[PDB]
């Protein structure tokens, strides 16, 4: 039997992926999205990663991804192969090189390993973008992993910006539909040089904040950030597409 | 008999390439120029596996920038700055690079600095970075 992840993703059917996913996830639903890719050149390896439709049970074992080296399974609990904020992904990674028998750290800090981690992260972001093109599929994604996308902004200095494109919020100009930062900017008149936002413990709380009246007076949109980890993401991002992020309750 | 670290050579190449790049030509009211390369961390090894000699280099680079912009009225007010690029790697695309622009002692009157940096100095660093890899293998990448 020839390992599925090695066939060309255009010669594989959805009926097939679904199947493979179920055998490694015990899930009852079909994966939300499949990203099957191959990398060649100085670095060679293949991967088939899955994005579930729901979040797992626990609020917040990591033995998801199966690490194969030249088609030889090694461990289902590979440490440092995928960043923790991406722990929800399922699948298998097969690497051509990468030495064998690594004494703790040489397995969790290996140069080859570090390179593969960044490609997967880059790849999933590409994947996340594709999903965002499918409104219906996206809402399902964001209602399940918006938090993860936020944790991703917290720590990945290299990808921080890309992921920020996946964030969605309720603004003073968008009460019945979360809006993205991209749309926000588009709605920005030329003299407005700052993306405004306010944080609060709940939506109800911030809608009636006495700070909004002056922004509304300049007809400046204001983002509502109501999750505890939202503010740190914004201070970690600093700016978005060249525009500064500014809490309307500070300097 | 092949593994040749180059963290050393790259440190020289960028210092010799970055320092001096400018957003303007000193005269303009809005001007910026890189003062120096404060940090170059990461790895820049060049391995030789098969007819192909390679390098899976991933560098984090930071630099300091001098400049002055359009003041409230006449003469231009100065500013200190730094720019951090978390990743310049072997598989980077001209657009892959990220530029965290920071302004020291920044005032609402130093607004036009960043814009000046983003549209005038960045596309230069992007092309400078795109070339690194080549000039790297072109050297420590042949007998």
């Amino acid at each position: 039997t020839k390992p599925l992840w090695t066939r060309n993703p255009s010669d594989i059917t959805q009926e097939e992926y679904n199947a493979f996913y179920k055998s490694i996830s015990n899930d009852w639903e079909d994966p939300l999205y499949v990203k099957h890719f191959s990398v060649e050149g100085q670095l060679e390896f293949r991967a088939i990663l899955f994005i579930p439709k729901r979040a797992p049970f626990d609020l917040f074992k990591k033995n998801n991804i199966k690490l194969y080296v030249r088609r030889v399974f090694i461990t289902d609990e590979a440490e440092d192969l995928i960043p923790e904020w991406l722990s929800f992904v399922k699948g298998v990674v097969d690497s051509e090189d990468l030495p064998l028998n690594l004494s703790r750290e040489m397995l969790q800090q290996n140069k080859i390993m570090k390179v593969i981690r960044k490609n997967i992260v880059k790849k999933l972001i590409e994947a996340f973008n594709e999903i965002a093109e499918d409104s219906e599929q996206f809402e399902k994604f964001y209602s399940a992993f918006s938090k993860n996308i936020k944790l991703g902004v917290h720590e990945d200095t290299q990808n921080r910006a890309a992921l920020a494109k996946l964030l969605r919020y309720n603004s003073t100009k968008s009460v019945d539909e979360l809006t993205s930062l991209t749309d926000y900017v588009t709605r920005m008149p030329e003299h407005q040089k700052n993306i405004y936002y306010i944080t609060g413990e709940s939506l109800k709380a911030v809608e009636k904040s006495p700070f909004l009246d002056a922004l509304k007076a300049k007809n400046f949109e204001v983002l509502f950030l109501t999750d505890p980890i939202d503010e740190y993401a914004f201070t970690q991002l600093k700016e978005f597409e060249g525009k500064t992020l500014v809490d309307i309750t500070k300097d | 008999w092949v593994d040749k670290n180059c963290i050393g050579w790259a440190k020289e190449y960028f210092k010799q390439k970055l320092v001096g790049v400018e957003a303007g030509s000193v005269k303009d009211k809005k001007y910026a120029k890189i003062k120096s390369v404060s940090s170059i961390e990461g790895d820049c090894e060049v391995n030789q596996r098969k007819g192909k000699v390679i390098s899976l280099f991933d560098l984090k680079i930071t630099v300091l920038i001098e400049g002055h912009v359009d003041s409230k009225d006449g003469s231009a007010l100065p500013f200190e700055g730094s720019i951090n690029v978390p990743e310049v790697a072997f598989d980077s695309e001209a657009s892959s690079y990220q530029f965290d622009i920071s302004i020291f002692k920044e005032t609402s009157e130093l607004s036009e600095a960043k814009p000046l940096i983003r549209s005038e100095l960045l596309p230069k660093l992007r092309q400078i970075f795109q070339q690194f890899g080549k000039d790297l293998l072109a050297t420590h990448g042949n007998d």
